DNA sequence: GCGCAGTTGTGCTATACAACACACTATTATATACACAGCGTGCTACT
DNA sequence: AGTAGCACGCTGTGTATATAATAGTGTGTTGTACAGCACAACTGCGC
């Protein structure tokens, strides 16, 4: 399964395919994609 | 007297949404008027049944409205009323 | 083949020249265009050659 | 004025769609053969016009065997206002 | 405009600037260089999309 | 007859096509002497039922992806022999109710039966028959938030009722009696545990289901209160 | 019949009713359940 | 203490299965009868 997280209190749900979307603990439809753990680069220039 | 001008401003009226909505939520509850008035028609001369769900259908206004400002045409009788917002920026 | 009433001869006739007619020429003056389901006027052969960015 | 429903709105959807409520209103709801035939008979010179649906009341038998026998007897009119009517 | 009394043709009333752009204009004087510049501009679309047509 | 083209590199032959496609330059090469293979890419019944089948789930504010399995369901049954009858009004209904299961949306019998009168046991027939078409061709739980919807409960009150609907099914004992007892006893239960008043006529009218069935499934409801809490 | 002066017109503008034929549903039993709606009886409250 | 009203409980009929009987009655289908330019061409009117 792949992390997400809800729209509102913002909960880590960590649903697995086939359970649709939404969020349990409430009703928001907006999942959000819980950003990436490993490591990213940037230039300061 | 002068030929009367035609451009003079205080002889001009705009529409917002009110006298648009206005117009178009007329023509259509007409059409739902008049449907629902066909129903009655069809089920008494053929003396089948009546049921409010059935003769009152919501997506004729419901898409009718959506529909037309999605597409902005009332009607074409007008055309690009409707206009996606610029948030370019807030003065824009 | 049957069946003719020569009303609906003449009315069916009416109509195949029609049809080729608007395939032709959709815009032609006083008469009905043919409009695709969708609503929009059919492009006939004529649309397609006629104004600026037709073939020519 | 209009008015504004505050409620839960839930309660307003589920009447509106079907709601497993229906009707609660109305509105637009909507003598053996030898005898038989001997009596019809003196019914048709009591009446040059008659009906099948006068005659199986009369008869209490299915309008389909009274016009066998009527088609022996009588002729039906289906034009004017004795139409669909026998004589 | 509604600023001047009716039947004034004194040349500040039918849009005489007398102001330079570096001293600024009172705003009766700006409203009508306003008109003048949309007229330029009017005119200007006007003449380009004819004079293309001609060229052609 | 042939006319299938495929696509293969005379220089190389080593095996079938394996090749890469630019899009961009609109060419298509093979992956291993870098040739280029290819230049210039280029980028009367039936309408009636429709009409007044979209009608009807309009009217429904079915979801257009309901209305077209329901249509698609009703084209494969169309004008076959075993369907024999049903006057139009059954197999719109029955159509209707299959793209409902097999849209995972849920209509109860009841409700599609307030839509359109079809004197009931001539449906189950009929929806019988059209199940065994489609596998020839070849669940309550849902029900329960619906039903708070109707009555406008908070979230923590639905899934408790989901909660109930689960663990009453499994602990068995009457085996439901249809699930719309269930489903209406499991929510009456879930709001008693909760101050929120519906009573109880209120919900059996709004529900439409008869008082003296919400109370009778209470009490058995009530003996196993014991195992039915979440927290 | 001919000519002249209005009007038009035409491109472009970066089905209903009646009769006949064909299909059908009413009824009776049996376990099953499960369900829902009404009717009767009992209890409580008010006069 | 008596009468009326309300609530609860129990009994009856829908739902479903098979299966035969056989009607007439109802529904559907088919057949018959009745009811913004600027310039270009026609046409119309007058001589
Ligand atoms: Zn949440
Ligand atoms: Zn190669």
């Amino acid at each position: 399964t792949l992390k997400y997280i809800c729209a509102e209190c913002s909960s880590k749900l960590s649903l697995s395919r086939t359970d649709a979307v939404r969020c349990k603990d409430c009703g928001h439809r907006i999942l959000l994609k819980a950003r990436t753990k490993r490591l990213v680069q940037f230039e300061a220039r | 007297k002068d030929q009367d001008d035609r451009d003079h401003f205080g002889k001009k009226r705009l529409d917002l949404a009110g006298p648009l909505l206005a117009q178009l939520f007329k023509t259509l509850f007409k059409k739902l008027t008049k449907d629902i008035f066909r129903y009655m028609q069809r089920t008494v001369e053929e003396a089948h049944d009546f049921n409010m769900k059935l003769a009152i259908n919501a997506k004729t206004i419901t898409s009718g409205l959506k529909y037309a400002l999605a597409t902005g045409n009332w009607g074409s009788s007008r055309a690009g009323v409707s206009q996606v917002l610029n948030r370019y920026t807030y003065s824009s | 083949h049957n069946g003719a009433p020569h009303h609906a001869i003449e009315e069916a006739e009416s109509l195949l020249q029609f049809h080729v007619a608007t395939y032709m020429d959709n815009d032609i003056a006083g008469q009905p265009q043919a409009l695709q389901k969708s609503g929009r006027p059919v492009k006939s052969i004529r649309a397609r050659l006629k104004g600026k960015e037709g073939r020519i | 004025r209009i008015t504004t429903l505050d409620e839960t709105v839930g309660v307003t959807m589920s009447h509106t769609g079907m709601s497993m409520r229906s009707d609660n209103s109305n509105f637009l709801k909507v003598m053996p053969k030898k005898e038989i035939l001997d009596y019809l008979f003196k019914l048709f010179d009591e009446y040059d016009y008659w009906s099948l649906k006068g005659l199986k009341e009369r008869t209490r038998q299915p309008e389909a065997h009274l016009k066998e026998c009527l088609d022996k007897v009588a002729t039906l009119v289906k034009k004017g206002p004795y139409a669909f009517k026998y004589t | 405009l509604p600023h001047f009394s009716k039947d004034d043709y004194s040349p500040e009333s039918k849009g005489f600037v007398e102001n330079s752009y570096l001293r600024g204009l009172t705003p009766q004087e700006f409203f009508f260089h306003a008109m003048g510049g949309r007229e330029g501009l009017i005119d200007t679309a006007v003449k380009t999309a004819e004079t293309g047509y001609i060229q052609r | 007859p042939n006319l299938n083209i495929v696509l293969t590199c005379p220089e190389c032959k080593v095996y079938p096509p394996k090749i890469v496609e630019r899009f961009s330059e609109g060419d298509v090469v093979c992956a291993l002497c870098g040739l280029v293979l290819s230049d210039k890419l280029v980028d009367n019944e039936v309408q009636a039922a429709f009409a007044k089948i979209t009608m009807l789930c309009d009217a429904a504010e079915l979801p257009k992806i309901v209305k077209d399995c329901a249509k698609e369901a009703y084209k494969l049954c169309h004008d076959e022999k075993t369907l024999k009858g049903k006057s139009m009004e059954s197999i719109m209904a029955a159509s209707i109710l299959i793209g409902c299961r097999r849209a995972e949306v849920a209509r109860t019998f009841k409700e599609i039966q307030s839509l359109i009168h079809v004197k009931t046991k001539e449906f189950g027939k009929t929806l019988n028959i059209m199940k065994n078409i489609l596998r020839g061709k070849s669940q309550n739980l849902t029900y329960i938030p619906r039903f708070c919807s109707h009555l406008g409960l908070p979230m923590q009150v639905t899934t408790s009722a989901e909660y109930t609907a689960k663990k009453c099914k499994e602990i068995k004992e009457i085996a439901g009696k249809s699930p719309i007892t269930i489903a209406v006893v499991s929510i009456y239960l879930n709001i008693l545990l909760f101050q929120i008043p519906i009573t109880a006529a209120k919900v059996g009218q709004t529900l439409q289901v008869t008082e003296g069935t919400i109370k009778s499934g209470y009490k058995i409801l009530y003996e196993h209160r014991d195992k039915l809490v979440d927290p």
